């Protein structure tokens, strides 16, 4: 068996996911969602914060709670084909996480900056930050935290210890999303401007290099996938 | 859009617009839509806010459903930011031509270099028929006139995806042969030196000749082409001219103002001295984008903003006509429910309860005196 | 000798310098020569330059081949940076005294504190004779007259070259004893300690007292010779007095200004309107102290430089006489080498493309009246 179709779903559930948000945004953008003070946005944008806060806290604790639970208690007897299986089982989440990462830094946060240059900012709580800062990080947070915990938890290379660069490009990222304290508050007092390179984004920007951690994690989940499935083939 | 949100101090004290007109309501695409009126800057200018030394008039819409056309701030045009002196009153000009169908909220705005926006009234503009009819033709000194909607859309689509191409060959040529696991087994035990051999080298020689032979053959052949361009034109604009307005024959002095909270109505009391020839009236106090009117005295015909006009939100103790050289004092509330929705309410949790206006006061035969007010707002709960 | 590469936007709109006056064109050594002239600070005072708060008058010139003897700005001596004001016209007058043989192209230029260097026109002195003979008397408060030319340099001289060799002694007194490779193999191989012992710490403690010792000695004696001292006299001089024109009774309206690509003419269409009660015409254009005259109205008697003058170089269509209160549009033509040999149609590569510049009209008195213009101007390549 080894790579099953779990990939498939890992890809698909993000981008029917996002793109159906996409379209929502793109409906409710102008027309319930420019006037932070009218009774619509707070039911088409403020009802959408607190339901996705809601079920973010709610998937988060059930997922690693269950991640966590069915833990390999015996991992010294696994089998080196079930060891390949579930290595294949983390470059899934790996995947995920890659995705995950790319909607929610590069698509959603420079969808943020259209906006920041295009509408005078009426909140802290616009329809592009809603989508992208407390939908899209916590959820890429979600899928690496998930990914971090499956590794420790199934992956004996992984275990006893923690992975430096994994804990980096786990946490790193997940830093940005209370940076956004310093953006609201380097928007709000300082700058009294739209700048997109102003020093009030470099939160993000250093929080983002962090993500450069994924080469140490990725030659560490080679070395993990080549202890027992090293070969042969490979070097003969 | 985006007021109703910023500090009703600062809305109160930037800058002052009146005498706002709108030529249409209602425009197709490839209309034209004027936005004339006046702005005064405030006197006591928030120290918070830098002053207007490098301002930019600017238009509140939602991204470019009308297309700025032209700008005016004194007659001139004002492509760039402009400096603006503290007290002085310019008069302004906006034209706007229709690019996308939709029901818009168009404001006059003005963007400061350190204080960020100040947002006028704004006005619901409708906009009728289909965006593919919009065009944009603007005639060059070379002598050829371009549609700026699609003019080098082609040729950046052209060059973007070369590029991409070329990139991604690269990749690919690298990524024929497997790449992870196993170079990394080879590089790790011992020496690699297998894995890049030519014609890997070769490979590698004719990319790097290549791109910067294109490059240069590209940049020649776009000298060729284009043989007359100039730099980006920037840089701030000063000399605007202001308004030469007469001295105003009004003098009013604000006895304390204060606002129930809650409430939706503003008193103040105001001892108003009239100077001149004839008997005076109040007819109109503007605060913040919101206009108070005395019936009575003056009616708009302008077609203001329904929710930031009040018809009748003005009441005067004493609103009889003021004869020449007569001192008298009133007391002068301002209530509307646009002082509630726009926030003005909200001044009790800034931190300079401060407000500034503008009050018209109208003689029999019709012409207005503008006369400026300004002084400590002070909340009342008991 | 430092412009004709500045921004040709910039010559045009930073200060504008007439009425120059060189005293005299050719001088022997120790001779004074005296610059003389008016310059106006334009309104439209560039973004990128600061506004002049602090300003320096200084001159242009290769190196100290002349001395400032003496600089006003309004009659009063500005040894120190000086606060000018845009838009005003400060009188100015500088005296130099010849010091290196030559010829010398000397400039009369001003430094801005956040703009760097404003040249104005240059012009070639000669100085005859030798620089040996060239004398700086000065007179101190003390009652002592010296010579700035050598005056404290004996001094200098011997501390320097004391406190040179007293470290050249130090140094040879440890470079006797082999120094390199021994010492450092004497530092590996096991503990040194062998390298530094008495009375090498001796030596040391006695050359660390002597320096202390000396230096101390030493500023006790120029303590109490030259007993009186001040420090360094700094700080930027307010209060400039600038020039009380009258208010030019002749209004210019600048209705478009192009330029030729590639070319040596400048033309411009100017809506002149004679106020006052006399008939003027228009004599000379100056944009960036280049002078484009009209043979027929003004003539050149100043001296100034031949490469800036243009005795011809001001057409204008209808240069008749304008009789008071007529108003009339005439097309003026500034042709001259100079607008090429200068760069000033190098402006197509500036990031601003606009002019500024002075036009004086004459009548038949002779009594002549300033009026300042700027528009864009807009290059014409077909
Ligand atoms: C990592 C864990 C993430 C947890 C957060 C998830 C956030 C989900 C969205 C919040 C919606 C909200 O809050 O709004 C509730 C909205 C408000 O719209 P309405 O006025 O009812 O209009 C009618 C509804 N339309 C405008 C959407 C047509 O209505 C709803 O009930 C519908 C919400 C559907 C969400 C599930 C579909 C997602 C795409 C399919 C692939 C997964
Ligand atoms: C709406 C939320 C649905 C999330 C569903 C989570 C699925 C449960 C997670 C999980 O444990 O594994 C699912 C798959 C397959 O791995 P499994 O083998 O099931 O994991 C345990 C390994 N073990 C069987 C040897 C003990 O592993 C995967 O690769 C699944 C990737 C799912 C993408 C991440 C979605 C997260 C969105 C917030
Ligand atoms: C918010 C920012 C996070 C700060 C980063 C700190 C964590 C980094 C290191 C780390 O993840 O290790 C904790 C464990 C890994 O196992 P260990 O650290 O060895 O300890 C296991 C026992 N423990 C679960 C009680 C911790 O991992 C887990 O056991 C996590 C799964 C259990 C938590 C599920 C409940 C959470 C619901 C919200
Ligand atoms: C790899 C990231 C892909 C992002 C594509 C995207 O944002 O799609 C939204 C956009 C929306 O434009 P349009 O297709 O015209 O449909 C408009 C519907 N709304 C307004 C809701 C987005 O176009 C599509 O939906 C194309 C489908 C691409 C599938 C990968
Ligand atoms: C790593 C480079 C950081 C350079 C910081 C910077 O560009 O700051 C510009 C800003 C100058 O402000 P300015 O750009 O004039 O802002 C104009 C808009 N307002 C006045 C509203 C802030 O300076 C500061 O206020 C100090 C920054 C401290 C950085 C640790
Ligand atoms: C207004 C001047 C701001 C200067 C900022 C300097 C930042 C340097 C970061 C090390
Ligand atoms: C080392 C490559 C240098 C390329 C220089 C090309 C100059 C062309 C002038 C138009
Ligand atoms: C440790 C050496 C301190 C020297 C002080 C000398 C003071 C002299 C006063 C004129
Ligand atoms: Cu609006
Ligand atoms: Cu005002
Ligand atoms: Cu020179
Ligand atoms: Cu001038």
């Amino acid at each position: 068996l080894l790579d099953k179709k779990w990939l498939t779903f890992a890809l698909a559930i993000y981008t029917v996911f996002y793109l159906w948000v996409r379209w929502y945004e793109g409906v409710y953008g102008w027309s319930a969602g420019l006037d932070s003070f009218a009774p619509e946005f707070e039911t088409y944008w403020m009802n959408f914060l607190y339901t996705e806060i809601v079920l973010e806290i709610v998937t988060a604790s059930i997922l690693w709670g269950y991640l966590w639970k069915t833990r390999d208690r015996n991992l010294a007897a696994l089998t080196p084909r079930e060891e390949l299986r579930r290595n294949f089982t983390h470059l899934v989440w790996l995947v995920a996480y890659a995705w995950a990462i790319y909607w929610g830094a590069s698509y959603f946060t420079e969808q943020d900056g259209t906006w920041h240059q295009t509408i005078v900012r009426d909140t802290d709580f616009t329809p592009s930050h809603i989508i992208e800062f407390y939908l899209s990080y916590p959820i890429y947070i979600i899928t690496g935290f998930a990914a971090f915990i499956y590794a420790k938890t199934r992956l004996p290379f992984f275990a006893k210890g923690i992975s430096l660069p994994y804990l980096v490009l786990v946490v790193g990222p997940f830093m940005i999303l209370p940076n956004v304290g310093l953006n609201e508050w380097g928007h709000t007092f300082w700058f009294m401007e739209e700048l997109f390179v102003a020093p009030l984004h470099y939160g993000f920007v250093i929080f983002g290099w962090l993500a450069l951690a994924v080469m140490g994690t990725l030659t560490q989940t080679f070395y993990s996938f080549a202890q027992g499935g090293l070969g042969q083939s490979l070097c003969e | 859009h985006g007021e109703k949100s910023q500090a009703a101090f600062m809305r109160m004290r930037t800058i002052h617009w009146y005498d706002l007109s709108w030529s249409k309501e209602k425009v197709k695409i490839n209309e034209t839509v004027e936005i004339k009126g006046k702005f005064h800057v405030f006197e006591g200018w928030p120290e918070t806010v830098d002053e207007p030394d490098v301002a930019f008039l600017n238009v509140g819409m939602p991204g470019p459903v009308f297309i700025r056309k032209e700008s005016y701030i004194g007659g001139q045009l004002v492509p760039r930011s402009v400096r603006l002196e503290i007290g002085k009153t310019y008069d302004f000009r906006v034209v706007l031509k229709a690019r996308r169908p939709g029901d818009w909220h168009v404001h006059t705005m003005m963007n400061v270099q350190g204080g960020g926006p100040i947002i006028g009234p704004g006005k619901w503009i409708t906009v009728e028929g289909s965006m593919s009819e919009f065009r944009n033709p603007v005639t060059t000194l070379t002598g050829q006139t371009v549609d700026l909607e699609n003019y080098n859309e082609g040729n950046t689509y052209f060059w973007h995806a070369f590029w991409f191409a070329i990139g991604v060959a690269w990749i690919g040529y690298w990524s024929r042969r497997p790449i992870f696991i196993p170079r990394l087994l080879m590089v790790d035990a011992g020496r690699a030196d297998e894995l890049v051999s030519a014609t890997d080298r070769k490979v590698a020689m004719g990319f790097l000749a290549a791109t910067i032979l294109i490059v240069v053959m590209a940049m020649s052949s776009a000298n060729s082409k284009y043989p007359i361009t100039i730099p980006l034109q920037a840089g701030t604009m000063r000399g605007m001219k202001p308004l030469e307005l007469p001295a105003p024959t009004v003098s009013v002095k604000v006895e304390d103002a204060t606002y129930r909270v809650p409430g939706r109505a503003m008193r103040m009391k105001l001892t108003i001295t009239n100077h001149g020839n004839s008997p005076i009236r109040l007819g109109e106090f503007y605060t913040a984008s919101v206009r108070f009117l005395d019936s009575d005295v003056y009616k708009d015909t302008t077609g203001y903003p329904e929710d930031l006009l009040a018809e009748d939100g003005l009441s005067v103790s004493d609103n009889s006509p003021l004869a020449p050289g007569e001192t008298r004092t009133v007391d002068v509330t301002a209530s509307d429910a646009a002082w509630e929705v726009y926030r003005l309410s909200d001044i009790i949790y800034d931190p300079d309860s401060r407000f500034a206006g503008l009050l018209f006061f109208f003689d029999a035969t019709g012409n207005r005196q503008v006369v400026q007010i300004d002084a400590p707002l002070i909340p009342s709960f008991m």
